[PDB]
């Protein structure tokens, strides 16, 4: 009788403390590396794809982007890393980084019409398009703000207000207009002192317009400062202007809820079903650790820049 | 390694066994063949699999982890974010790391361990009743059949010493 | 001659490498769980109980907080979630977070009336409060900002300064008031231009007032927009406006100090005293983790989420036979 | 477990002993008991006592650790120091249950190696003094009184061997 | 024959987990305690000494920072812990801190005068000086920015346009002044009104002066407020004013690179070149670890607060044959 | 210590002994010496070479990391950026610290393994050739010559005992 161990012909590599290149009979791999290499759903539900629009773009409606305003609920967001679709008609997003930071916290959307163009300014033209925010060959703008215009020679003092009647809060978006002549805010708004005020209960801000040439983007030497606030349920908001005001035509009543983020990423669209998805694809989780991407969205294994993670189970492979 | 017996007085495994980790090699008149052993065998692999489950269990599933886009004038808090982001990262890397190079000793002379432990408790068996050469063999002096053979698993022997000194 | 070893009955539960539930003869438990309950005191010193009052209403001294205005020095600070009084009248606490993490460093106060309100502002109105800053019925505002007003239908060029001699960084907080009427601002400052400016030698800022109709927050259709900051020893500030400001009365002498916090917490006060505290209780550490709130104050074990942390100390446990 | 003392040939610990964790338990004709080991014991009460306080000394106390209230503009702020303040106790906290599950191993290996350490040294004194029984017990071929026996701390034995076979 | 182990006079102590105090054969320091004490240059390459010059000094060229004009090329950047040579003429530095953290990336610059003195302001006076700028015993003012005034009672509207044809962003730096008095506003700009526009395709700013009393600061009353931003090439940069601009004088082009940094230390100047330097010292960097400063450049050694860290590679040692 | 060789049954070392951590002091009449052992030194030499490389690899060289310098609105930025480097360099101390600490003791111990298995391989070889003395010694009741001593490592014995019962 003699007692010994197990052998088989495995090749299984393992790192143990001082001894490398240790051949074991069984180990386990402890490490994701494969990856699905396409944009997947999670569980269930899709994501907001932006295509060539940025969220600024997707939220203020560059008319380029039609097709984005349909969806209202998704599972996270992927952006292009250099949208060319976005603020059409050059201006400041105001705390822009942030508005992503509160979007990527949202779920759902309600997209209504906080002010709808046809009879919310009667005395005020509406009608107004810059060829810098053209779509389909013709000369468009945003499709959720509006430009207020002087109509029949007279741009008449300006004031709105909003309930919030919709038990969410609602983001609202407006724009401040900066002729680049006193020619042009003369002859578009008819008056040359201009204020621009927006009040909710915790928010003021007086906007004035500084006249000044300056190079042009997008052809336009003119500028849109684009802002925006959030109104909690039962607040209302109170817009007061002598002109230059980019007044909101949409907002949107936020729905909040757990885990989403925005996602750079090139990735085809799929219709898998998987439970973790990264920019470079989609994860078949059971291991601990990963190394495709720190980016990471849902319940994913802890990303390390390791390689190899061997762990054996098993002993010394002894044959011949 | 740490213990005499894998790699020490037992130079090698055998391709011929199956069906376990550990076990014996018995060249017996009725028949040889590597009978592979069931309790020290099924106990390590009690042993290993909760290590293994006991491991990964100790590491939560990393839920959304995204970029931040920090503006023309954040870049120190651009940077922080930065420092944060990576230097987890790097600890979580170092104990995941080190957790397999430290525990991959431990498995190896835990294993080491149960063979060393198996040449005992037989050793105590076979007190007086067999040669035992350094090679984790003992050559009976005994006709030890099938049965008493089979009889190493618990132990009532026909235990009279035959005349061998 | 036997060798062998010992044993007891101890049921002590613990999860080695290769097995959980493992007997064994002693153990320890490595990690703290049970806490006091009850808001304790610090090594003997007392915390700054806010009581219904926010930090935005303790400093700049919201009438309904009358109790707040002894206490001086503190070892830390106890804010309710939802505090009932704060502001009271409505505006941006410019940079309010900051303030906090600024007291949140402060281990002792002086507070002083940088401005007396008799005497400082002759030819100005001050006998000025609000409905929405009431106090035992009557209306009021706050015990350490100050309204002026016109005064015999005037508002004279205002310029009022103060150089700090206290050799403490002293908090000088003021404020600026945004009426909804252009009536308002010509009934009450006797002009419609209105000028504040502020000016140390390390803060200078010019405010103008904006008049415009606002939503009704505690019933006013106005607000007053309240500002701060440190003057450092030696430093001059000069208050200078042509209406619209909120002076200040009351300033305060920081202390620095370590330690300090700011939490929030419904546990109540005892006479207890100890090393540690946390919104949940006070814990009297021994140990270097424990699991009660991850928000601690003093000298406390570190803390994780786990739930165990024994560590055996002795070996196997096997009784009968 | 690691050594086969423990669990192993000797398969149960003695209720009867106190005053440390090794000792014997002598039968002799001039009365029977548990006289429980000092130097093993001591000795190893030392070194599991370095051990806890080695390793508490490793955790420096927290302190005031507050939280810091942002504003409704400063998310991104907000969450980086969500952060911070969950990737830090996630550190901890997998570090703390990792210790102690990887050290108790350790601790209960340690007292088997002393007790495998314990019943050497009296093999290593009985040379050919006793029969050896794998239970960890020896049957003497001396009468070794209780003068004797308490000699198995040190050993300065009138020392030659009778015959027993 | 005998089995025995090695031993040698090695007084190595060391710390096991169930032993204090072993005394070892062998073992290895793992941790870096000792440093040069001196800053040395990394891999060659010399740091940018500040000497009494503050970044805000350096950047916007403090006349007592003569000196420091020339070097546009670096490693790393050394600030002494309190440089009494900077904003030499008082104001707000927006963004101080983020353009010290612009600057720690840059490895190198291209310093050009984008509005050349004399030709870019005929019709302003440009030679202005003041006191509080003063160097080698006559007023001066910064070298890089440049002080328009009025010219035969005459501020006329000012215009002055740069196109970014570098390649590179170009660190455009530029001031604000706000006079005390009425008077003084009149007499050096000629109006009240005094607008300044500074417009990028991604950066647009109007400043205004806000005129008041300020306490004097380097004897000074007035203010000037220092702005700047990077231009993108390709980019246009657009200034126009009514007075008060302080137009930039001289630019940079930036060449950003890898880890270089901005460090505080007293440590004098040598000519060695360690591959890590720290404020403390140069660090011969093998060890995995150090102690010396958490703050580093070049590739160092992990920074602990641990003494120790021994880690035996032998045995225990028995002597005495 | 955790093996019963050093302080146990072989209470010390040889000053005596260089070119090597373990080996042999044989008493012969044609000369005596410290012989050093070749084979499991050198051989602990590669794993203890290894233990320490692979300790190092494991941890990355500090790149720039500066100061940040925060403006007087931002305390709290100034403080998160403080707690983010105390508390990196807390993890940091104690990952290194706790690794010294815990990996001395089993280096020591790989030592004691490697002596213990040392003792063996020649008491296994020794069957029935030598006395064992319990003090890691072992009497010849040959007078085995420098030709059988360096026959200690390997061995194809003149095998047959010659009487000394
Ligand atoms: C939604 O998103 C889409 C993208 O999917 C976007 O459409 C693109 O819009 C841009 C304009 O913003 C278009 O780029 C233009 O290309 C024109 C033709 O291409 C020329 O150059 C290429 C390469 O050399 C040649 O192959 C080709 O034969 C042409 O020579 C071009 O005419 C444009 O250039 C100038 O023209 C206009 C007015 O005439 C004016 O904006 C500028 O003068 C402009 O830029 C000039 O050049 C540089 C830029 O590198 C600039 O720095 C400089 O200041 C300018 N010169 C002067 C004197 O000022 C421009 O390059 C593009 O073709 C569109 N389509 C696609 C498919 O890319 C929509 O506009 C978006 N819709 C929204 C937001 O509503
Ligand atoms: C934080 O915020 C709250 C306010 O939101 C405040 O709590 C209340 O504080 C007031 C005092 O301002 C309490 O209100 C009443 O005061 C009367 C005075 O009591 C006598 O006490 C002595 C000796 O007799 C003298 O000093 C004094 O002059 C008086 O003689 C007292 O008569 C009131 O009692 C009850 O009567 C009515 C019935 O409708 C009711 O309006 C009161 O609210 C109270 O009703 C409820 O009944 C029972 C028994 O009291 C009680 O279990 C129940 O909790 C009460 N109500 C509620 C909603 O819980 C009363 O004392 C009042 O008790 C305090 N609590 C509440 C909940 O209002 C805190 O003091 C603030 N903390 C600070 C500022 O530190
Ligand atoms: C940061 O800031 C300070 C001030 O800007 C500066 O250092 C201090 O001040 C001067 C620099 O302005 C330092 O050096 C001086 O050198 C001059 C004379 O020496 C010769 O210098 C050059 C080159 O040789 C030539 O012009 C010519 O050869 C000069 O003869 C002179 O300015 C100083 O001389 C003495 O007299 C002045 C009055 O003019 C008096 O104020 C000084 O205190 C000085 O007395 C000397 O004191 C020092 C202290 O020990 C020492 O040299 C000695 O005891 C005295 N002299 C003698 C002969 O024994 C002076 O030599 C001066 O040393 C700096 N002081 C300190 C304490 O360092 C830094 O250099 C600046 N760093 C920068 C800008 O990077
Ligand atoms: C480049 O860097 C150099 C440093 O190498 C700078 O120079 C140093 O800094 C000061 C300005 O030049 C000089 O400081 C001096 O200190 C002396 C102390 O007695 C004295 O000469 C002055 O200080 C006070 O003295 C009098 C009191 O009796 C006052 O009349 C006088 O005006 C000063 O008074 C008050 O000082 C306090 C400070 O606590 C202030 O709060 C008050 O505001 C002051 N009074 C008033 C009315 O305002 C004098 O300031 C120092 O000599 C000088 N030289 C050296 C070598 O250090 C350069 O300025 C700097 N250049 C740049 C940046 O362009
Ligand atoms: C993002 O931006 C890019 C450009 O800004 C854009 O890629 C464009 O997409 C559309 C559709 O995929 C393309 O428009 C097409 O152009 C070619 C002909 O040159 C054809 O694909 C189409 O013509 C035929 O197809 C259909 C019949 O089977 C009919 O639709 C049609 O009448 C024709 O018969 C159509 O004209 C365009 O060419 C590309 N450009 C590229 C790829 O460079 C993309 O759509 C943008 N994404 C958005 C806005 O979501
Ligand atoms: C210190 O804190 C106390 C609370 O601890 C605070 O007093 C409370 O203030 C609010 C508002 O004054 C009261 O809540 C009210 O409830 C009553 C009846 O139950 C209502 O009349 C109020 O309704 C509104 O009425 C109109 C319709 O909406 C509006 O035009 C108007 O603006 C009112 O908001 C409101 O719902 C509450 O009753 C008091 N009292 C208590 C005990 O809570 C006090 O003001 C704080 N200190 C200071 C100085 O402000
Ligand atoms: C080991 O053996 C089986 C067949 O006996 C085979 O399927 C497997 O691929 C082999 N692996 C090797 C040779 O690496
Ligand atoms: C490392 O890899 C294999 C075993 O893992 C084997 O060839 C040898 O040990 C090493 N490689 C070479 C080329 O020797
Ligand atoms: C717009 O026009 C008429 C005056 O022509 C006016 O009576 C009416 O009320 C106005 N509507 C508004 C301001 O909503
Ligand atoms: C305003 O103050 C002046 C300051 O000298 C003083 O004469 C008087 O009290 C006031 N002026 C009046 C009442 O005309
Ligand atoms: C009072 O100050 C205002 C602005 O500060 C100014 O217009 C007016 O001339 C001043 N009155 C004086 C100096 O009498
Ligand atoms: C500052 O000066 C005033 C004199 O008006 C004095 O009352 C006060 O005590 C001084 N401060 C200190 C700390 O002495
Ligand atoms: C709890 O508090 C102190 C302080 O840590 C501690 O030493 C003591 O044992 C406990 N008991 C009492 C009554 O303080
Ligand atoms: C550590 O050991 C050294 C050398 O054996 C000795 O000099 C010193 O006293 C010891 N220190 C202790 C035990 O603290
Ligand atoms: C002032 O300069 C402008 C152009 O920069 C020129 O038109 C004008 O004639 C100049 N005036 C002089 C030189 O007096
Ligand atoms: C660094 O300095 C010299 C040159 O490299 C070298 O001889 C010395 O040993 C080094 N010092 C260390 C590694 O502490
Ligand atoms: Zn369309
Ligand atoms: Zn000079």
């Amino acid at each position: 009788i003699c007692i010994g161990y197990h052998a088989n012909n495995s090749t299984d590599t393992v790192d143990t403390v001082l001894e490398k290149n240790v051949t074991v009979t069984h180990s386990v791999n402890l490490l994701e590396d494969s990856h699905n290499g396409k944009l997947c759903l999670l569980k269930g539900i899709a994501p907001l794809q932006l295509g060539n629009c940025s969220v600024a773009g997707w939220i203020l409606g560059n008319p380029e982007c039609e097709l984005l305003i349909s969806k209202e609920s998704w599972s996270y967001i992927v952006e292009k890393p250099n949208p060319e679709n976005g603020t059409c008609y050059p201006g400041h997003f105001a705390d822009y980084e942030e508005l992503r930071e509160q979007l990527s916290s949202v779920s759902s959307f309600e997209r209504f019409e906080i002010f709808p163009k046809e009879s919310s300014w009667p005395n005020h033209t509406v009608t107004g398009v810059s060829a810098s925010c053209s779509h389909n060959g013709k000369s468009s703008f945003y499709k959720n703000l509006l430009w207020l215009t002087g109509k029949n020679g007279l741009y008449p003092n300006l004031s709105k207000s909003y309930a919030n009647n919709k038990e969410k809060e609602v983001l609202v978006l407006w724009g401040v207009h900066h002729p680049p002549n006193i020619g042009d805010q003369r002859a578009l708004y008819h008056t040359e002192n201009a204020y621009v005020s927006v009040v909710s209960s915790h928010y003021s801000r007086k906007f004035t317009p500084e006249i000044a040439k300056r190079p042009k983007v997008r052809d336009q030497e003119g500028r849109i400062n684009y802002y925006w606030t959030l109104l909690e349920p039962g607040d209302t908001i109170i817009f007061e202007a002598n002109g230059n005001l980019i007044a909101p035509r949409y907002a949107f009543a936020l729905s909040r809820g757990f885990g989403s983020g925005i996602i750079n990423s090139n990735a085809p669209m799929d219709e898998c079903d998987a439970k973790c998805q990264t920019p470079q694809g989609a994860i078949n989780s059971s291991l601990p650790f990963q190394n495709v991407h720190p980016v990471t969205i849902g319940e994913c294994p802890k990303y390390v820049r390791s390689a190899k993670l061997r762990m054996v189970t098993g002993l010394r492979n002894i044959p011949s | 390694g740490l213990f005499g017996a894998i790699a020490g007085f037992i130079e090698g495994g055998w391709t011929g066994m199956v069906d376990g980790w550990y076990g014996y090699h018995h060249q017996n008149e009725q028949g040889s063949g590597y009978a592979a052993d069931q309790k020290s065998t099924q106990n390590a692999i009690n042993g290993i699999t909760n290590k293994v489950n006991s491991v990964i269990e100790k590491m939560n599933t990393q839920f959304t982890a995204v970029g931040k886009e920090f503006n023309k004038l954040e870049r120190r808090m651009e940077n922080l974010n930065k420092k944060v982001d990576d230097g987890f990262i790097d600890v979580w890397t170092y104990n995941a790391e080190l957790l397999v190079l430290l525990e991959n000793e431990r498995t190896l002379d835990f294993h080491d361990s149960n063979v060393k432990n198996l040449y005992e408790k037989v050793k105590s068996q076979l007190k007086n009743n067999a040669k035992e050469i350094g090679n984790g063999c003992f050559e009976f002096y005994h006709k030890c059949n099938d049965e008493c053979m089979e009889s190493v698993k618990n132990g009532t022997y026909d235990y009279p010493k035959y005349s061998e000194e």
